[PDB]
């Protein structure tokens, strides 16, 4: 009876579609995300900070700390098993 | 002039001439036709403003 007009009705149509739900999701997931590894806090300073940078960081993550623990028992020979039970 | 017993053609010719102004055109649509357009400006610019904003956003 006349010229129908569904070419321009997306101003209220862009709310119910599924991609819009993902659209409003990931845009919030993007703006505050740190750009290039910023704010990594690589300078750890808490009590034994030196340990935090050699083995406690996790780059090595090997049996050295338990080796250090074992050597501590060895150095305590005349303190726990000798001169005492 | 092909009819030598004319007797009606002048009446018929006059009948054509009296109704020579048969009937005028009807350009009545001057308030509702643009009302379709006024919705057309409203929704298209609503769409265009959104898509222009969203393409850059």
């Amino acid at each position: 009876v006349s010229t129908l007009i569904p070419p321009k009705v997306v101003s209220s149509k862009n709310i119910g579609s599924a991609p819009n739900a993902k659209r409003i999701a990931n845009v919030v997931h993007f703006y505050k995300s740190l750009p290039q590894g910023p704010a990594p806090a690589i300078k750890a300073n808490t009590r034994l900070a030196r340990y935090k940078a050699k083995y406690f960081d996790g780059d090595n993550a090997s049996g050295k700390p338990l080796w250090h623990f074992a050597l501590g028992i060895i150095a305590f020979g005349y303190s726990m098993e000798y001169y005492f039970h | 002039s092909v009819l030598k017993n004319t007797s009606v053609i002048d009446k018929i010719e006059s009948y054509v001439k009296q109704y020579k102004p048969v009937k005028i055109d009807a350009s009545k649509q001057l308030q509702v036709i643009e009302s379709f357009e006024k919705h057309a400006m409203t929704n298209a610019k609503e769409t265009e403003s959104l898509v222009s904003k969203e393409l850059k956003d």
